[PDB]
């Protein structure tokens, strides 16, 4: 058990170990979501300066 | 008197339904992210 | 005044055939 | 006709004073688009330096 896991740690450390996986394709939605938020707001004001 | 109350709410039931069953809903609010979701959170708006 | 050239009329938006011009707004859709 | 002494001087103050106006319009939009510019560019940064962080 020594050997599993310090080879998953270190296997994990690079970012490759199956939990480090599962939330990082559950932040990378938050940040996609936060950056076509501000991608919006600034569609909306320029199409208002123009009018 | 509990009669009369819910007499009153079963006359406005028509109006209030195909109302709230016809609501729309404001594109930048919805894309700016303004509205608020409590009563959807837990089920108490009046769907369909 | 119609016959001096003024226009006694109401002129609109659409009666000042202005040139249309083009800075760089309206911005496309969803591109980020 | 239009060629009175009076009449064509201050038709071109009325005029004089149209264009200052345009000149104030489009210094203004210019300025309006670099708030926004900066606004959006603050925004950016800190939705995704402080995702990296979280």
């Amino acid at each position: 058990q020594l050997v599993r896991l310090q080879t998953e740690l270190q296997m994990c450390l690079e970012g490759s170990h199956p939990e480090l996986q599962v939330y990082y394709s559950k932040i990378a939605a938050i940040r996609d979501y936060k950056l076509h938020r501000a991608y919006q707001r600034q569609k909306y004001e320029l199409s208002c300066i123009n009018t | 008197t509990i009669y009369e109350r819910l007499l009153e709410i079963k006359q406005m039931n028509e109006r209030v339904t195909k109302e709230i069953n016809t609501r729309s809903t404001v594109t930048f609010a919805k894309d700016l992210d303004l509205l608020s979701s409590q009563l959807s959170e837990m089920g108490l708006d009046f769907v369909g | 005044e119609v016959f001096l050239g003024d226009h006694p009329e109401p002129i609109y938006e659409s009666n000042l055939n202005l040139p249309s011009y083009n800075h760089n707004l309206t911005l496309p859709e969803d591109r980020g | 006709q239009g060629d009175n002494g009076q009449y064509a001087r201050q038709v071109r103050d009325l005029e004089e004073e149209r264009d200052l106006e345009l000149v104030r319009l489009r210094l203004f939009e210019e300025y309006r688009v670099s708030r926004s510019g900066i606004e959006f560019q603050e925004d950016i940064e800190k939705a995704k330096a402080e995702h990296e962080k979280l």
